[PDB]
Protein backbone atom coordinates (compact mmCIF):
# COMPACT_ATOMS: atom_id res chain seq x y z
CA UNK A 1 0.00 0.00 0.00
CA UNK A 2 2.60 2.92 0.96
CA UNK A 3 4.73 1.81 -2.27
CA UNK A 4 1.55 2.47 -4.09
CA UNK A 5 0.10 5.38 -2.17
CA UNK A 6 3.71 7.06 -3.50
CA UNK A 7 2.32 6.84 -7.00
CA UNK A 8 -1.06 8.96 -6.17
CA UNK A 9 1.26 11.67 -4.62
CA UNK A 10 3.56 14.09 -5.41
CA UNK A 11 6.74 14.54 -2.96
CA UNK A 12 4.93 18.06 -1.79
CA UNK A 13 2.28 15.70 0.66
CA UNK A 14 4.73 14.46 2.50
CA UNK A 15 6.90 15.99 5.59
CA UNK A 16 10.15 16.15 4.00
CA UNK A 17 11.56 14.36 7.52
CA UNK A 18 9.09 11.38 6.65
CA UNK A 19 10.04 10.77 3.11
CA UNK A 20 13.17 10.13 4.29
CA UNK A 21 12.57 7.24 7.30
CA UNK A 22 10.39 5.49 4.47
CA UNK A 23 14.00 5.51 1.71
CA UNK A 24 15.15 4.19 5.74
CA UNK A 25 12.65 1.56 6.34
CA UNK A 26 13.14 0.07 2.93
CA UNK A 27 17.03 0.04 2.73
CA UNK A 28 16.20 -1.85 6.12
CA UNK A 29 13.70 -4.21 4.29
CA UNK A 30 16.15 -4.69 1.87
CA UNK A 31 19.33 -5.21 3.94
CA UNK A 32 17.36 -7.44 6.15
CA UNK A 33 15.57 -9.61 3.49
CA UNK A 34 16.96 -9.29 0.53
CA UNK A 35 20.75 -9.38 1.00
CA UNK A 36 23.16 -12.29 1.15
CA UNK A 37 25.19 -12.96 3.68
CA UNK A 38 28.17 -11.81 2.51
CA UNK A 39 27.00 -8.29 1.43
CA UNK A 40 25.30 -7.48 4.52
CA UNK A 41 28.91 -8.00 6.37
CA UNK A 42 30.46 -6.19 3.94
CA UNK A 43 28.54 -3.03 4.19
CA UNK A 44 28.60 -3.65 8.20
CA UNK A 45 32.35 -3.51 7.68
CA UNK A 46 32.84 -0.33 5.77
CA UNK A 47 30.73 1.26 8.22
CA UNK A 48 28.14 1.88 5.07
CA UNK B 1 25.51 58.14 49.89
CA UNK B 2 28.20 55.23 49.28
CA UNK B 3 29.05 55.50 53.09
CA UNK B 4 26.55 54.73 54.61
CA UNK B 5 23.89 51.32 53.90
CA UNK B 6 21.07 53.12 55.00
CA UNK B 7 21.52 56.16 52.67
CA UNK B 8 22.34 53.60 49.52
CA UNK B 9 19.49 51.56 50.11
CA UNK B 10 17.27 54.84 50.47
CA UNK B 11 18.70 56.00 47.51
CA UNK B 12 18.75 52.92 45.30
CA UNK B 13 14.99 51.92 46.86
CA UNK B 14 13.52 55.60 45.14
CA UNK B 15 15.82 55.36 41.76
CA UNK B 16 14.13 52.15 40.76
CA UNK B 17 10.73 53.32 41.79
CA UNK B 18 10.36 55.42 38.54
CA UNK B 19 11.29 52.76 36.16
CA UNK B 20 7.63 52.40 33.84
CA UNK B 21 7.83 49.85 31.70
CA UNK B 22 5.18 48.95 28.97
CA UNK B 23 6.27 46.11 26.45
CA UNK B 24 4.00 44.75 23.55
CA UNK B 25 3.85 40.77 22.99
CA UNK B 26 2.09 38.39 20.60
CA UNK B 27 -0.25 36.05 21.89
CA UNK B 28 1.25 33.53 24.03
CA UNK B 29 -0.24 30.73 22.91
CA UNK B 30 -0.11 31.72 19.50
CA UNK B 31 3.58 31.65 19.64
CA UNK B 32 4.16 28.65 22.04
CA UNK B 33 1.45 26.86 18.85
CA UNK B 34 3.61 27.95 15.81
CA UNK B 35 6.48 27.44 17.27
CA UNK B 36 5.33 24.25 18.72
CA UNK B 37 3.94 22.56 15.08
CA UNK B 38 7.77 23.66 13.95
CA UNK B 39 9.39 21.09 15.98
CA UNK B 40 6.87 17.98 15.92
CA UNK B 41 7.09 18.09 12.08
CA UNK B 42 10.99 18.09 12.70
CA UNK B 43 12.16 16.35 15.39
CA UNK B 44 12.47 12.30 15.13
CA UNK B 45 11.60 11.93 18.75
CA UNK B 46 10.17 13.86 21.61
CA UNK B 47 12.48 17.11 21.59
CA UNK B 48 12.79 18.41 25.19
CA UNK C 1 0.12 -14.25 1.41
CA UNK C 2 1.30 -14.87 -2.43
CA UNK C 3 -2.56 -15.25 -3.21
CA UNK C 4 -3.89 -12.30 -1.31
CA UNK C 5 -0.95 -10.27 -3.10
CA UNK C 6 -1.27 -11.38 -6.25
CA UNK C 7 -5.09 -10.75 -6.43
CA UNK C 8 -3.97 -7.36 -4.92
CA UNK C 9 -1.52 -6.65 -8.21
CA UNK C 10 -4.20 -7.85 -10.55
CA UNK C 11 -6.47 -5.30 -9.11
CA UNK C 12 -4.56 -2.00 -8.67
CA UNK C 13 -6.17 -1.30 -12.14
CA UNK C 14 -9.13 -0.41 -10.45
CA UNK C 15 -6.98 2.84 -8.93
CA UNK C 16 -7.69 4.22 -12.10
CA UNK C 17 -11.16 5.58 -10.86
CA UNK C 18 -9.72 7.74 -8.29
CA UNK C 19 -7.78 9.17 -11.73
CA UNK C 20 -11.22 9.63 -13.44
CA UNK C 21 -13.16 11.66 -10.76
CA UNK C 22 -10.07 13.80 -11.13
CA UNK C 23 -9.49 14.22 -13.82
CA UNK C 24 -13.39 14.46 -14.37
CA UNK C 25 -12.86 17.91 -13.12
CA UNK C 26 -10.45 19.70 -14.93
CA UNK C 27 -11.59 22.69 -15.69
CA UNK C 28 -12.50 23.33 -12.41
CA UNK C 29 -9.32 21.63 -11.19
CA UNK C 30 -7.31 25.07 -13.56
CA UNK C 31 -9.32 27.30 -14.37
CA UNK C 32 -9.38 29.31 -10.76
CA UNK C 33 -6.64 31.07 -8.74
CA UNK C 34 -6.24 28.77 -6.19
CA UNK C 35 -4.10 26.16 -7.93
CA UNK C 36 0.12 26.17 -8.30
CA UNK C 37 2.42 23.83 -9.00
CA UNK C 38 5.44 24.97 -7.69
CA UNK C 39 6.93 24.20 -4.49
CA UNK C 40 7.86 27.14 -2.51
CA UNK C 41 9.98 25.60 0.24
CA UNK C 42 10.73 28.91 2.43
CA UNK C 43 6.79 28.78 3.18
CA UNK C 44 6.90 28.48 7.04
CA UNK C 45 5.58 25.21 7.85
CA UNK C 46 3.54 26.37 10.53
CA UNK C 47 0.90 27.97 7.43
CA UNK C 48 0.51 24.42 6.60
Amino acid sequence: CLMLFQALIPPSALTARQRLDINNRFAYFLIKCHATQATTARLVANQV
Amino acid sequence: VYMSPLALNNLASRLLRKISLHLVMQMVTAVQQDLGEVVSVSSNVTNP
Amino acid sequence: NTALLSRFLDATPNLLGIYEAILANTYANAVNVYCDSVYRADIPIEWK
